[PDB]
């Protein structure tokens, strides 16, 4: 029986789920995850998975900083005194969950300015009886990035809003392509997403 | 589609790569910019990684970069919502039921005793004094 | 100044140290010999993992240490 | 549950600066944006501008251009706030305050509020001149009386009757301001048995300046 | 108890205080009605036996209202595996001479099964220690009963994140570190046996016993505690057993 | 930059009935991504930090008691008190929680409405301290008049001035739930000996005519 | 943005380096002067490293290549100014009566010989009975 490493928090959209590399031989895993001052809360027992979800728990609280553990119970049984563990790094969901890839929901050119409409993806963050949208968890805090340019020899344009709605003027000579992005400048890791799926009219 | 040696033509984003499948040299013949052709690429022949349906139990799936995310129902969870919330109920569920003790029993869910001078009600999980004074509760508070 | 007091001319090693309380959180009111005050006073011991002065009570106190 | 400590009152020369302090306690400091709201008597609240702590960004108000800055030190989980070049539009109370949970959801825990002064004023106390009414022929049932305060400062000062007992029936005017300086009055309505009678004193007690002054209220004014 | 609080009257009814020739020396558990528990080296070098009086229900020192019973002790019982002097396996069994009448301001606090200590009440990492302890690391016995919540920790945790001073006593798979590492929280020098407890869901266990700690709320340190899980069944063994002649007996263990 | 209009400066009612609010919005507050208005109601009662009320304009924070309600989209925002009780007495202000700069109301006065009451005046020559020290300040009170609104006429050997007076109001009172308004004009020695009838009127809505308080320096 | 029936034209920012997509040449083809070039050229790629706010105490940025270069001022070591030391041991020769070691910017002070220093820094005192 050897400790866990390499625990890392794959999350994005607050999906968050905790994997460690060492492979299970003879051996098996049980992990808990607790706030600062909160309460041990186990999950995940006796699994063989190097990998658990933790998505349940930090959806409670996402603004709360959390911090697990993995233990390893020998495979068969509980252990002498105590088991062998490892800790895993701080996770403050709301600065540190990943953006999800954003995607462009609609896109119409009024007179000679268009009108990028960006989709709101949805979170794993829950509410009562429904999922809460990206805008509804972070606000003005979350601020978009479009680029637009000629089909041909692209050349970016970027532009900014803080809202779901672009409205920019064109030359009305091609038809512009949009790319937007996710962008929280109020973060310091993660701050922005990656690109969305072009689209082109 | 329309080949008739195509590469004549100044060709649009969209004509070529947004169109038809466009390989990594249209992509970069058109936008002539090696850096941010990588970005495009990875962003775009990315692909859907959604197309082997991995979340089960009634799962939304949503594609992401290389990555996707299961939506997974209020009764499940999991990366791929494969874990039965509902079917973890053993004695290490954080005293999984029971509030005083549970014990595991062999092929049977949890029993929940509970201690000397207590007794179990009917709901058969939690218990309830039945002396004057019983293990560390405090009176005062009462 | 060269104050000339005496060294106390020890005559036993272990009644020499300083008044080490021990980890432990019990009290009882031990004894000890302050190498500075001429006095095998009383000091508050935690009961386990202490140095060599520990006195149960004032009689031994003296008699251990102070050339008597 | 969770509070902001914020700092004291602080009363500074013009062209001095102040440092407020708020201490967050209770949540988690570093994912939750530390408002500043300006509240000038008689102008409502002005929102100053707001730091999220850890990050470090800041959204100041353009009114508050160079005037305020936000500092956030996260070990001891306080924020701090900076005026510079003070002058007498400074003078007013400055809150902190916590954002919501579920984003743009106002401010959900304020702090006590603090009072900032700024006046060239210096620390005098007041010279309470009594007051007494005229010929009045009418002399009815109910009689108004008065000591004026004026030349004082710093506010406030506490004034009342009889030591106390003359306490119902009392309006207390709020100390307003001029020629740099705080004037305030005290009037009370009492019956002709006891004024024009035995001793009607009015009390005024300056604690900056540890004043104690019983002036009484005697006819022939 | 530096940086504790005031535990009002009655809500510490388990705690208990023992007193050798009317002095202050540790505290204690009062389990059933008879069998208390305080940490083993309380009684070391005690003499004269018969003066060994356990007060239980005190809830300030300097005055004697109507809500202190006190009861004598006839018998303490500790492992045979414990060492004089030492520190591992600290924790005794005291059979009081006489029972004592249960009240509102006596309430006894009781241990849990060791299956459940081990894994339930060992997660929770928010439980009072209770005592008439010092309020300075010199010394201020509180004539008052102080009360403090302490965090709770595993023993790694407790190694890599302390201080690495070498002369202090390992951690053993009996005992368990609780304090806070800053240096504000931490039962001093009068809790030694100081009821330890864990609530969970509207019911308090017994999960540990002060036993020692480097200083009080020094910088990087904690306070070893006596993990009870390990002795769980001995005591309830030793609890339901026959009465013995002896004064001070040393019970196998395991 | 949004301006919010708070359309009630400082309202009055009876406790018991229902109160509705406004608060215009330059800008529209409806995010269209999610059909959410952004803006935040609160309550500050004097003395006290500002309590929040209703996020995003419809949405109790939790505690607030279950009369406070929002409505409205758009520019326009409606906050209703039901069964008003004397804990009310406060100012609301409602914000703009949508674009950086964040923006306030102008606020709005809550007051309780009581049976109109004639103000007592009553016009006070200085102290006889206050001369040998060297002020002249005459001050002539008013209390108990409702409503707030009024207006002070002081005179000077029979012509209207307003040089160097000062007015103050208190708050609304306790008992009476009523304000007492002090008007105060300030002098020197030599003015105020260069000049020897002083009146102070007290024009109120309580009745037509400005009560009439005056004293002569002749008889003094 | 080399297209064609171009290069022989006149220079033109916003006609290359914007509507389409130019070259670092078709920079300097315009803006000449390198620096100014620079000026320009740090944004188009490495689209802006200090638009947030990391190197504190009012350090301002240049905002260069992707390494985020950001001018520190005096008072505060460091890059980004977040070193917040005292510039040096000397101030009340470290909060004593003689001097203090200069241990990297550290704040360790010590007296002479036969003359004692408290655990933080004090006057120093003498040792033993006849110093
Ligand atoms: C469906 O597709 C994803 C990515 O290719 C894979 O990870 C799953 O295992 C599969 O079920
Ligand atoms: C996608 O989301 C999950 C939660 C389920 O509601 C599915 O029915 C839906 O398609
Ligand atoms: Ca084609
Ligand atoms: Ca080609
Ligand atoms: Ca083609
Ligand atoms: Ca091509
Ligand atoms: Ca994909
Ligand atoms: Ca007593
Ligand atoms: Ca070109
Ligand atoms: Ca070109
Ligand atoms: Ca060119
Ligand atoms: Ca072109
Ligand atoms: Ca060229
Ligand atoms: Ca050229
Ligand atoms: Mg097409
Ligand atoms: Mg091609
Ligand atoms: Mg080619
Ligand atoms: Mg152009």
């Amino acid at each position: 029986t050897v400790a866990a490493y390499n625990l890392t928090w794959k999350s994005t959209n607050f999906k968050t789920i905790l994997e460690w590399e060492p492979k299970p031989v003879n051996q098996v895993y049980t992990v808990q995850i607790s706030t600062k001052s909160g309460d041990w809360k186990s999950k995940c027992f006796y699994t063989t998975d190097t990998e658990c979800d933790l998505t349940d728990e930090i959806v409670k609280d996402v603004k709360q900083t959390y911090l697990a553990r993995v233990f390893s119970y020998p495979a068969g049984n509980g252990s002498a005194g105590e088991p062998l563990y490892e800790n895993s790094p701080e996770f403050t969901p709301y600065l540190e969950t990943n953006l999800g890839q954003p995607t462009i929901q609609s896109f119409e050119q009024v007179g000679t300015k268009v009108n990028v409409t960006v989709e709101d993806e949805r979170t794993l963050v829950r509410r009562n009886n429904t999922f809460l949208s990206l805008r509804d968890v972070f606000g003005k805090d979350l601020i978009y990035t479009l680029y637009y340019w000629k089909s041909s020899s692209s050349g970016k344009k970027t532009a900014k809003t803080n809202t779901n709605e672009f409205l920019i003027d064109v030359d009305k000579g091609e038809n512009y392509c949009f790319s937007v992005q996710a962008v929280i400048p109020s973060r310091t890791v993660n701050r922005k997403s990656t690109d969305s799926p072009v689209e082109c009219m | 589609a329309n080949a008739f040696l195509e590469e004549l033509r100044p060709g649009s984003l969209e004509r070529e790569c947004k169109e038809e499948q466009c390989s990594f040299e249209e992509a970069r013949e058109i936008f002539k910019d090696a850096e941010r052709t990588k970005l495009f690429w990875i962003s775009y022949s990315d692909g859907d990684q959604c197309a082997s349906s991995p979340c089960q139990n009634g799962g939304s799936c949503k594609d992401q970069l290389q990555s996707y995310i299961c939506f997974c129902l209020p009764a499940f969870e999991g990366r791929n919502c494969e874990t039965h919330k509902d079917d973890q109920l053993i004695c290490v569920n954080e005293n999984g039921g029971c509030e005083q003790y549970c014990s595991d029993h062999t092929g049977t869910k949890r029993s929940c005793r509970c201690h000397e001078g207590y007794s179990l009600l009917a709901d058969g999980v939690s218990c309830t004094p039945t002396v004057e004074y019983p293990c560390g509760k405090i009176p005062i508070l009462e | 100044t060269d104050t000339e007091l005496p060294p106390l001319k020890l005559m036993h090693s272990f009644c020499a140290f300083k008044a080490d309380d021990g980890p432990c959180k019990a009290i009882m009111k031990r004894f000890f010999f302050n190498i500075f005050t001429r006095q095998c006073e009383e000091f508050i011991y935690g009961g386990c993992e202490g140095n060599q002065n520990r006195f149960e009570s004032l009689e031994e106190c003296k008699k251990m240490c102070t050339r008597d | 549950q969770v509070h902001l400590q914020q700092s004291g009152a602080e009363l500074m020369k013009p062209g001095a600066s102040v440092k407020i302090s708020c201490k967050a306690s209770g949540y988690t400091f570093i994912t939750y944006w530390i408002e500043w709201v300006k509240q000038r008597p008689g102008h409502g609240l002005e929102w100053i501008g707001d730091i999220l702590p850890g990050s470090g960004s800041t959204n100041y108000n353009e009114n508050f251009k160079g005037k305020a800055t936000f500092t956030a030190d996260s070990s001891s989980n306080t924020a701090y706030m900076q005026l510079s070049s003070l002058t007498s539009e400074d003078s007013a109370v400055y809150y902190c305050a916590r954002s919501g949970y579920y984003g743009n959801s106002g401010f959900a825990y304020w702090g006590q509020g603090t009072l900032v002064t700024v006046s060239a004023a210096k620390t005098t106390p007041p010279s309470v001149y009594p007051l007494a009414p005229g010929s009045a022929a009418q002399t009815n049932s109910m009689v108004t009386l008065g000591c004026l305060v004026k030349g004082y400062f710093p506010e406030p000062v506490t004034v009342t009757w009889n030591s106390g007992s003359l306490s119902s029936g009392v309006h207390t005017f709020p100390a307003v301001l001029q020629s740099d300086l705080y004037t305030l009055s005290s009037s009370v309505t009492v019956p002709s048995s006891t004024w024009p009678s035995e001793t009607v004193t009015c009390n005024v007690a300056h604690p900056a300046s540890s004043t104690k002054v019983d002036k009484k209220i005697v006819p022939r004014d | 108890i530096v940086g504790g609080k005031v535990c009002p009257k009655g809500e510490c009814p388990w705690q208990v205080l023992l007193l050798v020739n009317g002095a202050q020396l540790c505290g204690g558990t009062l389990i059933n009605t008879i069998w208390v528990v305080s940490a083993a080296h309380c009684f070391d070098k005690i003499k004269n036996w018969r003066n060994l009086i356990a007060v239980l229900g005190e809830h300030d020192l300097s005055e004697h209202d109507g809500d202190e019973q006190s009861r004598r002790v006839a018998q303490v019982i500790i492992p045979s595996t414990y060492v004089p002097g030492t520190t591992n396996h600290d924790i005794a069994l005291l059979r009081l001479h006489q029972p004592v009448v249960l009240t509102d301001h006596v309430v006894p606090l009781c241990l849990p099964e060791r299956t459940f200590s081990e894994r339930t009440l060992a997660f929770v990492r928010f439980s009072l220690v209770s005592g008439w302890g010092q309020l300075l690391d010199r010394g201020a016995t509180a004539l008052e009963l102080m009360v403090l919540n302490v965090p709770r920790l595993m023993t790694q945790d407790c190694l890599q994140q302390s201080r690495k001073v070498g002369d202090s006593p390992n951690i053993t798979e009996y005992m368990f570190c609780a304090g806070y590492s800053d240096g504000s929280k931490d039962s001093c020098k009068g809790d030694s046996g100081g009821p330890h407890a864990t609530h969970y869901r509207g019911t308090w266990y017994l999960t540990g016993i002060v036993s020692w700690g480097q200083g009080c709320a020094t910088v990087g340190h904690f306070g070893v505690y006596t993990r009870v899980s390990q002795y769980i069944e001995w005591l309830q063994k030793l609890m339901r057993s026959e009465p013995r002649p002896g004064v001070l007996l040393r019970a196998p263990f395991p | 930059d949004i301006v919010m209009t708070q359309s009630p400066s400082s309202l009055t009612v009876t406790a018991g009935e229902k109160v509705t609010m406004s608060c215009k919005s330059s800008q529209s507050l409806l995010s269209s991504g999610n059909q959410k208005n952004y803006l935040t109601w609160y309550q500050q009662i004097p003395g006290q930090p500002p309590k929040l009320l209703i996020y995003w304009a419809s949405t109790r924070e939790s505690g607030v008691p279950d009369r406070f309600t929002g409505s409205g989209s758009g520019t326009d925002f409606t906050l209703t008190i039901n069964s008003v009780q004397a804990e009310d007495l406060a100012v609301y202000y409602c914000q703009n929680d949508y674009t950086y700069p964040l923006t306030f109301g102008a606020g709005t006065k809550l007051e309780l409405k009581r049976a109109d009451a004639a103000p007592t005046v009553s016009i006070f020559p200085p102290s006889s301290e206050q001369l040998t020290s060297g002020g002249a300040s005459v001050v002539c009170f008013l209390n108990n008049f409702y409503p707030k609104d009024i207006n002070v006429k002081w005179k000077i050997d029979g012509s209207e001035r307003q040089n160097g007076v000062l007015n103050s109001a208190t708050d609304q009172d306790s008992k009476d739930s009523t304000y007492s308004m002090s008007s105060t004009l300030t002098l020197t020695k030599d003015e105020y000996e260069r000049h020897n009838s002083y009146t102070c009127e007290a024009t109120h809505k309580t009745s037509t005519s400005p009560i009439v308080k005056s004293f002569n320096r002749n008889e003094c | 943005a080399n297209s064609f029936l171009e290069e022989m034209k006149k220079g033109h920012l916003e006609r290359e380096c914007m509507e389409e997509t130019c070259s670092y040449e078709e920079a300097r083809e315009v803006f000449e002067d390198s620096d100014k070039t620079n000026e320009f050229w740090n944004k188009y790629k490495d689209g802006d490293q200090c638009e947030t706010s990391p190197c504190q105490n009012q350090g301002k940025c240049k905002d260069g290549l992707g390494e985020y270069t950001c001018t520190c001022l005096e008072g505060f070591e460091g890059k980004n100014c977040e070193l917040f030391t005292r510039k040096l041991c000397s101030l009340d020769n470290g909060d004593c009566d003689q001097f203090c070691h200069e241990e990297q910017n550290s704040v360790v002070c010590s007296c002479a010989r036969g003359y004692t220093l408290a655990d933080n820094g004090k006057a120093c005192i003498p040792t033993g009975p006849y110093p």
